[PDB]
């Protein structure tokens, strides 16, 4: 079935975030089984759902980018029915579809910040290229969600998308990511 | 160390027993 948006995160001086649902259970069970969403969509983030899970889908570049583990080659549910991923890189554990028409698209961009499912955001210092570290460590369970989430640099651009958590004794301590340069490779 | 996949159960927000 389609991956199917069932809320937003609409993005901000300092970074904040808010969330809002948009569907609910049912709605994104038939959603996913037709692939047709005649819902408005609004924000910079996503959230999305297929049948069995949900994580997140950020907006760069007229892009909606997400994880592979999560969306695998599924179509996301569109207005004019489903959308085929317009990119699909396994082993970056990349895929996106063309960014439906309402949806807000960040820009490309070392204290960096995490946009949590909650719609927390959470600072991260980044460790190389595709890893940073929670300045201020959390239970991993904070994360639960969050896959597909952006890394914002401080004026809210862009550096990548939250792929896996690095993680001892339940306390989450490091985030692995996609670049926002992966993105690019991919798109040529 | 374990590296974790953070994906959470369906909907928008996933119940939980
Ligand atoms: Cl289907
Ligand atoms: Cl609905």
């Amino acid at each position: 079935g389609s991956v199917v948006i069932v809320g937003r995160i609409i993005l901000s001086g300092p970074i904040t975030a808010y969330s809002q649902q948009t569907r609910g259970l049912l709605g994104c069970i038939i959603t996913s089984l037709t692939g047709r969403d005649r819902n408005q969509v609004e924000g910079e983030v996503q959230v999305v759902s297929t049948a069995t899970q949900s994580f997140l889908a950020t907006c760069v570049n007229g892009v909606c980018w997400t994880v592979y583990h999560g969306a695998g080659s599924k179509t996301l549910a569109g207005p004019k029915g489903p959308i085929t991923q317009m990119y699909t890189n396994v082993d970056q554990d990349l895929v996106g579809w063309q960014a439906p028409p309402g949806a807000r698209s960040l820009t490309p961009c070392s204290d960096l910040y995490l946009v949590t499912r909650h719609a927390d955001v959470i600072p991260v210092r980044r460790r190389g290229d595709s890893r940073g570290s929670l300045l201020s460590p959390r239970p991993v369970s904070y994360l639960k969600g969050s896959s597909g989430g952006p890394l914002l640099c401080p004026s809210g651009h862009a550096v990548g998308i939250f792929r896996a958590a690095v993680c001892t004794r339940g306390v989450a301590k490091a985030v692995d990511f996609v670049p926002v340069e992966s993105m690019e490779t991919t798109m040529r | 160390d374990e590296l974790v996949y953070l994906l959470d159960g369906p909907g928008y927000d996933p119940i939980h027993s």
